[PDB]
């Protein structure tokens, strides 16, 4: 499993996407998941999950 | 960012200072720069 990450850039067109590897014994063994994501008023930074 | 440099004289306020930076994507793309210690004074980079 990988997140993958992205973001428009001024002219509109998208950025390469970032990755990072996820699968952790875990997520593999999930059924049905989801994922969340926020920004932070404090400590400017995204909180995936 | 800047990854790494190299200088190009023996004695560091001499000479120039070649970088090599880094783009924030994915894949990297690398660029260089040269910084001419010859307009060095007083530790003050001129803009040129």
């Amino acid at each position: 499993f990988t997140l993958k990450l992205t973001h428009v850039k001024y002219d509109g067109s998208w950025a390469s996407p970032f990755s990072y590897d996820i699968t952790e014994k875990n997520i593999s063994g999930w059924k049905k998941t989801g994922l969340y994501c926020a920004a932070s008023q404090e400590d400017n930074s995204l909180l995936i999950a | 960012k800047v990854v790494s440099g190299y200088h190009d004289t023996v004695n560091i306020n001499q000479g120039n200072t070649w970088f090599i930076g880094t783009s924030q994507t994915e894949p990297k793309k690398y660029y260089w720069r040269k910084a001419d210690h010859s307009k060095c004074q007083n530790g003050r980079f001129a803009a040129n």
